[PDB]
């Protein structure tokens, strides 16, 4: 369990690093967000199963529900961005500096 | 927007911070944050222009990343202590990650780079809703864990927030960007007084809200997004120049306005806790904030910029736009300094 | 003194310093890639500060 | 580096000038690395070559400022036999400001840096002499 | 800091212990200034709505003054209760820990030697 | 919580599953139920600082 | 009215201000002591609620 | 004090409710009555201080400043009611409201018994003079002048607020009498030196000290006449009053910490008198003369001698009166010829004989002609400075010589000489402005007749 | 008008820092201050030394 939890924490750290280090693809950024979500789910689930906290077992499902709402809104915003520009380029999303 | 979706979106916008403030569980506080973000995105992108799309996208990814870091802190605390609240012995790394993610959600420097850009490109009422309502729930989360936070990191975040807010407000001419950097500076003050006395954090938050609301309403009177646009206000609404000047001076913290009271009492509490260097640096950067406010006052009220020919037709037309709640908030944000012992607790 | 050097010393030098600082701080490119790279630098610096403070 | 910067203060001023200069150069180099990282992240260069050139220039400038600061402060303390004197730190801060102006090629920047950094260093020496807390824990 | 005190009712505006406090005098400068602020709010609202400043909307001005005085009275009573309970807790803690608050003996100006600094 | 609406109304929306020793389905005791019960029984009523 | 009115008014004012100063210093000391070692009404940081703990017999007897 | 504060407060509803054809008359008459009421603070038949309430008190130092403020309000109205005839009614009433608010806040500031209230009213007085200068000033540079004035004062006053909160935390009440009785001697550390500088630099900025005096000439030039009057006659004296009030708890390290400021004051009064000798602007000349006189006041307060304090108080009152009079005469010439050039109008003695008499009397007051209170203050300041060090008499003598030189140069170049006959628009005289000159000169004569009123705290 | 503007408002726009005027400004702003500082410091130190050792007689100086 502690080695597994350390590996899951490092997986979250890598997914957060990917989110913070942008490339050209907003879809890839959203995928990094979903990877962070997946790492959080696995950490919460193994913690609940290790501590036998059946009362806290609804919490990972709630995490999945709200994170899927987040991903849904992100896809809708990516639809709007692609309708504006033709691509999902964060380099195109830059005209609010002035 | 049909009234059904207006009611749904506005009720969820209201319900987010309410759930966050009323929730004992960290997970329910987090889902209140999720409610606030998800519900406020469509009203940000409601005008359906490229700038609004960019603002909604930037706000979404910033708040989503910060909420993921919050969720990491919550899950790590649940792993360490088996509970759903940072009680007393949660790890300092967990608490610092919570503080950092909540500061990125709040929009204070050096996590402030999105806030003037998100505030730009959205309509004025949505800028008001953002800069007032969206900061209550993260501040409530920070207030609930005030004895656990790290004073060094909090003071560093606060001082860089006030510095960057002062410099950004000094540079910008767009009114939304000016209000956003004002928000950054005042959030810096609130964070500075957070670990010592959260009652003063709430006091400064309430003073900032009742000062920010009528300034945004006065901007909403004519959709004046620019210094020049607010400068020709003497031809459009000449009766609002005095209240504009008084509210901007109150935002500057000049006595005897009631906006001097939050900075004054925060400085007093910091002096009681022996952080004189931080208090003095914050006060000097507040003077810089007052400088860009004073330049705004010079543009709109004390001088009279040249007007247009169609402003004659605008004076021919009549308006009913300033609501009943504008003057109450303006007076309560202007002339309430003698009630300072009642305003503090 | 008055029309040259006291002005050069206190008020104009203060205004010049703050104008340079506000240009340097508001010289942003408006790119969220750069903003998030800055946020990553902030995260690393906070972790380093916590690790050295203990 | 915490115990490093604490080993800056384990010896009184005017003694171990090489150690004090080394510690101040290290602190200036760390500050220059942080500033250069922020600079290349917010305002990226055209290529990696000029990016690392800017990083090296900023790091060397800040390291030279710190080295000149520590060297001049310890030298002034040695020659005036006053380890607990804020004027030594003012002289060192003015020397660091002159180093900044020499690196930036501007006499006006040199003078402004001299005055501001000398005042900051004098205030720091006063604070370390009279027990000021920069980030105090909440007491009341 | 006073939210965690024993006997703290949650989200209670005026608890029953506040009934022990003397009420505000109802003609006192704080409430008079609150009514003045309400009247000024009414006048400013008229001027911003481009009405006559004083002779228009008398019912509106009366409602502004009345609401300001009413809210100010109840808020002032709450703040008086809060300051009273703050002083009560402070005095009780001082009485509970007298060894941390010793009565220092102030000597007269005949045994202490103040240094004299001549101005010349 | 920042607002005590649950304590004022007497309801428990989330207060009954805040820890391992809370209400559990079919009386399945979590791990360290006794230890967490002892910790909460000790820490109750004395405040955070005295509890630590 | 004469000098005694102003004299005794000044005495009353000085008594009020000296009492206020002593009270403010005592309040600072009280706040510092309570924050250092919270045992009075103030600075009582929260604690998980005792009434939400199961005490009924459970499936596993070793609880 | 409330019997002076309350009707001055009621002046504002009088201003906003009076008819537009009666506003100036009503406000001027009731402000004169306010000054007459304020004269009751001179009833001091005892060594005690008139502590009226828990937050208001009267002093032998505070009383002349309060009376001068209440006297200057109707004079400001009379001075300013000519350049507002081609002005909107609501703007005229707003200007009168600004003047009345200045008078109210200055009276409260001088009568304050608590230093935090003193600082709050300090900034409260900072606001409406900035509004007056920025809104009703004439040239383009009024905005820069207002910024300079506002931020010199603010950067001065912020460490004053920090120092006041520190002293309040250390002592407990920040009440003036409590501090005066339970004063503790500082141990002369670097922290106490910084505390001293923090609590003195705000007042030194507003005095103004030399080197930081740059806000004053442009503010006085760009200000309207009432703003120049209130500035040069009350606000510098407000800085001096703050210095006298706060200096009681700074013993003993003011003895050596006063050294740079005394040198700055003496050499700055010499430099500013030289600028008056070579100055092409009449209002700038009057402003730099004010800088030199306030430098004398700074030096007296720094050396902390009873003779110095008395001379400081007398010079404060005398310089306020004569500087307001000089500004009013210069404004009369400015409303005539629409210029502030020193050399443009020359032979005004021919056309304006009685105004030339007022000019001559104002300048003789400026160069401290005996037995006026100007010479009383300057002479006792010189006596105390010579007691402090015998070599200060050289700087004092040079300053006196240049003072007489620039005053008589002003008289000769503005009144004497051949008349500039091209100035066809020389209206003879206004009874209003002649009355204004008389209402400045007569209190100088009366205070010369009885100088015991303005001696101050020490004697 | 040109003469007044050149004497008042044009000087700082047309001022450029050179080493000569920097040296002149430093001398004219500090040298008198340092000179009178040393004069007054020497005089007051001598006076205080004489008063502390009693060698200075105050005949009738009662109001200083
Ligand atoms: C009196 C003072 C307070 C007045 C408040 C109301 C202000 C107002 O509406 O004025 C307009 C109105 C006059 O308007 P009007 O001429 O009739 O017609 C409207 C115009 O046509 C309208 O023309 P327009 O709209 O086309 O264009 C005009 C416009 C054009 O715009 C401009 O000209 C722009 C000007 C920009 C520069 C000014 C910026 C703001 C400066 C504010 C002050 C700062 C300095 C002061 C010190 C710091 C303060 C924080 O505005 C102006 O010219 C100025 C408008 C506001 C003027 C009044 C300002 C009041 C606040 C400031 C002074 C008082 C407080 C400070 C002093 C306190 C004491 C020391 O004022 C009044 O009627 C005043 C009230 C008079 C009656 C008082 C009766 C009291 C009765 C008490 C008993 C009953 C109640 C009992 C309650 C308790 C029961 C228990
Ligand atoms: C404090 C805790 C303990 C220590 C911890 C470790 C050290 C922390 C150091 C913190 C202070 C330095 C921070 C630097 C930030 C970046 C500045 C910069 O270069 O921006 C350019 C960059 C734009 O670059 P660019 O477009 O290429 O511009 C070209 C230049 O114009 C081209 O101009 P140039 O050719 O002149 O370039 C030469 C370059 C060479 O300079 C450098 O490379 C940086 C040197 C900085 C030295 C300052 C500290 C010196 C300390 C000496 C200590 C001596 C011993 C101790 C005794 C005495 C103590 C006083 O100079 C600059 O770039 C100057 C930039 C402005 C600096 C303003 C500093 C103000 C505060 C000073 C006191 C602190 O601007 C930005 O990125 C603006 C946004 C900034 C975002 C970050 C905001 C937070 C920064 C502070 C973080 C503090 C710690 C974390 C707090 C919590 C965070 C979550
Ligand atoms: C016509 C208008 C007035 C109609 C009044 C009708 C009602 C009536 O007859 O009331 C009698 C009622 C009888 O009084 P009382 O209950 O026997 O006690 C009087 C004692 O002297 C006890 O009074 P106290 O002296 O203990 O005062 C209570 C205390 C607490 O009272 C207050 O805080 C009220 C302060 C009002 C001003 O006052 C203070 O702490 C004074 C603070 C002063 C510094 C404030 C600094 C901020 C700037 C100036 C004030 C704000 C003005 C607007 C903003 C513009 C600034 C330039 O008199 C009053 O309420 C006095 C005030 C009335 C005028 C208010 C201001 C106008
Ligand atoms: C060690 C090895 C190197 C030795 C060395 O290079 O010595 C020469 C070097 C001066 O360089 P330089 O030969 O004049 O260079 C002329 C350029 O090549 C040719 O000149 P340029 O026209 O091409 O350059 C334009 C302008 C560039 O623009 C500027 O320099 C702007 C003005 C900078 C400040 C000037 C201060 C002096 C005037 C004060 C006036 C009164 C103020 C109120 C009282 O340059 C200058 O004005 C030249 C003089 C620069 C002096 C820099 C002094 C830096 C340290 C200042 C310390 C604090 C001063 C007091 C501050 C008080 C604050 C309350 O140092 C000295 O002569 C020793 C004094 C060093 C400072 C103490
Ligand atoms: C108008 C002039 C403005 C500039 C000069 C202002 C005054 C300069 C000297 C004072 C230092 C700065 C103000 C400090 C205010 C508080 C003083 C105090 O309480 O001292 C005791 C305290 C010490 O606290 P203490 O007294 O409790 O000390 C404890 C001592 N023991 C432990 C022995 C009991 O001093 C400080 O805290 C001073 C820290 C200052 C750090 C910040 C300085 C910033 C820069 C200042 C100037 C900025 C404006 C000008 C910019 C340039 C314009 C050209
Ligand atoms: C002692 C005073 C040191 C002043 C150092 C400084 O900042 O000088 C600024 C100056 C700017 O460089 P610049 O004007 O281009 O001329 C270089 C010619 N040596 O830079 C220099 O003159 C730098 C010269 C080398 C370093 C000298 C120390
Ligand atoms: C904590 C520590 C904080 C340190 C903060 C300061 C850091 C060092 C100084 C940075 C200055 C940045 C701006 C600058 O360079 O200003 C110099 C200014 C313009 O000179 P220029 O030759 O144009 O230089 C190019 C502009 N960078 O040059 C001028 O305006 C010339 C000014 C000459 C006289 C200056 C005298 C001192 C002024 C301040 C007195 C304070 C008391
Ligand atoms: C219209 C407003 C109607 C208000 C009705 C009463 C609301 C209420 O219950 O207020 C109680 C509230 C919280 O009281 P408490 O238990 O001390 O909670 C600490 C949180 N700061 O008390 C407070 O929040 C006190 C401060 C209220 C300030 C209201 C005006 C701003």
């Amino acid at each position: 369990m502690p080695s597994t939890f350390f590996n899951l924490t490092m997986a979250f750290s890598l997914s957060l690093l990917g989110t913070l280090m942008f490339r050209s693809h907003l879809m890839s950024t959203l995928l990094c967000l979903e990877g962070m979500v997946l790492s959080l789910f696995i950490m919460t689930s193994v913690t609940s199963l290790n501590s036998n906290s059946m009362s806290s077992m609804p919490i990972p499902i709630t995490i999945l529900v709200f994170a899927a709402c987040e991903a849904a809104v992100g896809l809708a915003l990516l639809v709007k961005v692609s309708n504006t520009y033709g691509t999902d380029y964060v380099q195109n999303l830059n005209l609010l500096q002035c | 927007m049909n009234p059904i979706t207006l009611a749904i979106i506005y009720f969820t916008i209201f319900l987010g911070p309410v759930i966050t403030m009323s929730s004992t569980n960290l997970m329910l506080m987090w889902v209140g944050l999720e409610f606030s973000l998800l519900a406020i995105i469509p009203m940000l992108i409601n005008k359906k222009n490229p700038r609004s799309t960019e603002a909604a996208t930037k706000y979404f990814v910033t708040q989503a990343t910060a909420s993921m870091i919050i969720l990491l802190a919550i899950v790590l605390n649940y792993k360490q202590l088996g509970t759903w609240m940072f009680q007393q012995q949660t790890n300092g790394l967990i608490l610092n990650m919570t503080l950092m993610a909540l500061s990125m959600k709040l929009g204070l420097a050096p996590f402030h780079f999105w806030l003037p850009e998100v505030t730009q490109g959205i309509p004025l009422h949505m800028g008001l809703i953002l800069l007032t309502w969206q900061k209550i729930a993260p501040l409530s989360i920070l207030i609930q864990i005030y004895p656990l936070l790290n004073s060094t990191i909090i003071l560093m975040l606060a001082i860089t927030s006030i510095f960057m807010g002062a410099w950004g407000g000094l540079n910008q001419t767009q009114m939304r960007k000016i209000m956003a950097y004002s928000s950054i500076a005042h959030m810096g003050w609130m964070l500075a007084i957070l670990p010592y006395n959260p009652s003063l954090t709430l006091l400064n938050l309430m003073i900032y809200i009742i000062l920010t609301a009528p300034m945004f309403m006065a901007l909403m009177l004519n959709n004046s997004m620019t210094i020049n646009s607010i400068s020709l206000l003497w031809n459009k609404t000449p009766a609002m120049l005095t209240m504009i000047s008084l509210m901007l001076l109150s935002l500057g913290g000049l006595p005897p306005l009631t906006g001097f009271l939050p900075k004054w009492i925060i400085i007093t509490e910091l002096m009681k806790n022996n952080c004189l260097i931080m208090a003095t640096l914050m006060a000097m950067m507040a003077l810089l904030n007052l400088f860009f406010y004073t330049r705004l006052i010079y543009s709109t009220s004390l001088t009279m910029f040249p007007t247009n020919n169609n402003s004659k037709m605008m004076t021919h037309q009549t308006k009913t736009k300033p609501n009943l709640m504008f003057s109450t908030l303006a007076i309560m944000s202007t002339m309430t300094l003698p009630l300072a012992p009642q305003l503090i607790t | 003194l008055d029309l040259i050097w006291l002005e050069k010393t206190i008020p104009k030098s203060t205004s010049t310093l703050h104008t340079n600082m506000t240009t340097l701080t508001t010289n942003q490119k408006g790119l969220i890639k750069l903003y998030f790279m800055s946020f990553l630098i902030n995260i690393i610096l906070i972790i380093i500060l916590y690790s050295i403070n203990l | 580096v915490k115990r490093f910067f604490e080993s800056y203060h384990e010896v009184p001023d005017g003694t171990q000038c090489h150690r004090k200069t080394y510690i101040t150069t290290a602190l200036g180099g760390i500050c220059g690395i942080i500033g250069s990282a922020y600079s290349v992240s917010l305002n990226p260069a055209d290529s990696t070559l000029e990016a690392v050139a800017r990083v090296g220039r900023y790091t060397f400038t800040a390291a030279a400022i710190g080295a000149m600061f520590g060297l001049t402060t310890c030298v002034s303390a040695q020659v005036r036999e006053k380890p607990d004197d804020p004027l030594n730190y003012f002289i060192g801060g003015c020397a660091g400001g002159l180093t900044l102006g020499a690196r930036t090629h501007s006499y006006g920047t040199a003078a402004m840096g001299c005055v501001y950094m000398g005042t900051a260093a004098a205030l720091f020496k006063i604070g370390k002499l009279e027990g000021w807390e920069l980030f105090p824990t909440p007491k009341v | 800091m006073m939210n965690g005190r024993p006997g703290h009712e949650p989200l209670k505006f005026l608890p029953d212990e506040a009934r022990s406090l003397p009420p505000p005098k109802l003609n006192d400068p704080r409430l008079v200034y609150m009514g003045l602020l309400g009247y000024c709010t009414g006048l400013m609202d008229n001027m911003l709505r481009m009405r006559p400043v004083m002779r228009a909307g008398l019912h509106r001005q009366l409602l502004f003054v009345t609401s300001f005085v009413f809210a100010g009275y109840f808020y002032l009573k709450r703040q008086n209760y809060l300051y009273a309970v703050k002083d009560h807790d402070m005095f009780g803690y001082i009485k509970l820990h007298p060894e941390d608050f010793p009565e220092k003996e102030k000597k007269t100006y005949a045994e202490i030697l103040e240094p004299f600094h001549p101005v010349r | 919580p920042f607002l005590d609406i649950q304590k004022k109304l007497g309801i428990s929306l989330d207060r009954h599953f805040m820890f391992l020793s809370a209400e559990q389905p079919y009386k399945n005791a979590a791990r360290c139920h006794a230890f967490e019960k002892e910790w909460i029984e000790c820490a109750h009523g004395i405040g955070g600082t005295r509890a630590k | 009215d004469g000098p005694e009115k102003n004299y005794e008014k000044t005495l009353a004012i000085l008594q009020i201000e000296s009492e206020k100063a002593e009270l403010r210093l005592k309040e600072q000391e009280v706040r510092r002591l309570m924050r250092a070692r919270g045992d009075g009404p103030w600075y009582q940081f929260p604690t998980p609620e005792k009434e939400f703990i199961d005490h009924s017999p459970k499936a596993t007897p070793d609880n | 004090m409330l019997k002076i504060i309350l009707p001055s407060l009621m002046l504002l509803p009088l201003t906003w409710l009076s008819s537009p054809k009666k506003t100036w008359t009503n406000v001027t008459s009731y402000s004169f009555l306010i000054s007459l009421t304020s004269l009751t603070l001179l009833w001091q038949t005892d060594e005690n201080y008139k502590n009226f309430s828990n937050m208001f008190s009267s002093d032998p130092l505070s009383t002349p400043l309060i009376i001068l403020t209440a006297w200057l309000l109707p004079l400001m109205l009379m001075a300013s009611q000519n350049h507002l005839k081609k002005d909107n009614n609501v703007l005229q009433k707003l200007y009168i409201s600004m003047l009345i608010s200045l008078q109210i806040l200055l009276i409260m500031t001088f009568s304050a018994t608590e230093l935090i209230m003193f600082y709050i009213l300090f900034e409260a007085t900072l606001i409406p003079t900035l509004i007056i200068i920025t809104r009703w000033g004439n040239q383009t540079e009024r905005l820069n002048a207002g910024i300079y004035f506002l931020f010199y004062t603010l950067i001065g006053s912020i460490p004053l607020l920090i120092a006041l909160i520190l002293i309040q935390n250390h002592v407990g009440t920040l009440n003036l009498m409590i501090l005066s009785f339970t004063t503790h001697t500082l141990d002369a550390s670097w922290s106490n030196n910084l505390l001293w500088l923090a609590c003195m630099m705000a007042f030194l900025i507003k005095m103004p000290l030399y080197g930081v005096h740059l806000w004053l000439p442009k503010a006085h030039v760009e200000a309207p006449i009432a703003g120049s009057m209130i500035l040069a006659a009350i606000l510098l004296k407000l800085g001096s009053y703050g210095m006298i009030r706060i200096s009681i708890i700074l013993d003993p390290l003011t003895k050596y910490m006063a050294y740079p400021f005394i040198l700055l004051s003496l050499w700055g009064m010499i430099m500013t008198s030289s600028i008056c000798l070579r100055q092409t602007d009449l209002k700038s000349l009057i402003a730099y003369s004010s800088v030199s006189h306030m430098a004398l006041v700074i030096a007296s307060i720094m050396i902390q001698t009873p003779w110095s304090f008395m001379g400081a108080t007398m010079l404060m009152i005398a310089h306020g009166l004569t500087s307001s009079l000089l500004f009013c005469l210069a404004n009369s010439n400015y409303e005539r010829i629409h210029s502030r050039t020193m050399i443009m109008a020359r032979g005004l003695q021919m056309v304006f004989p009685l105004m030339a008499t007022w000019w001559l009397m104002a300048s003789l007051a400026n160069l401290a002609l005996p037995p006026s209170i100007n010479l009383m203050g300057e002479l006792f300041i010189t006596m105390s400075l010579f007691s402090w060090s015998n070599f200060t008499i050289i700087l004092m003598g040079i300053n006196i010589i240049i003072t007489g030189m620039y005053s008589m140069y002003m008289i000769i170049t503005t009144q004497r000489g051949k008349l500039t006959n091209h100035m066809i628009n020389l209206q003879p005289s206004h009874t209003r402005e002649l009355t204004l000159m008389a209402l400045h000169m007569i209190p100088l004569i009366l205070l010369t007749t009885s100088p015991k009123l303005i001696t101050g705290l020490t004697m | 008008i040109r003469w007044t503007y050149a004497r008042s408002a044009n000087i700082y726009p047309n001022f450029r820092p050179t080493p000569k005027n920097s040296l002149l400004g430093a001398v004219a702003g500090f040298g008198p201050l340092i000179f009178w500082y040393y004069v007054f410091k020497t005089d007051r130190d001598r006076k205080e030394r004489l008063i502390q050792e009693g060698k200075l007689d105050r005949k009738f100086n009662i109001s200083y």
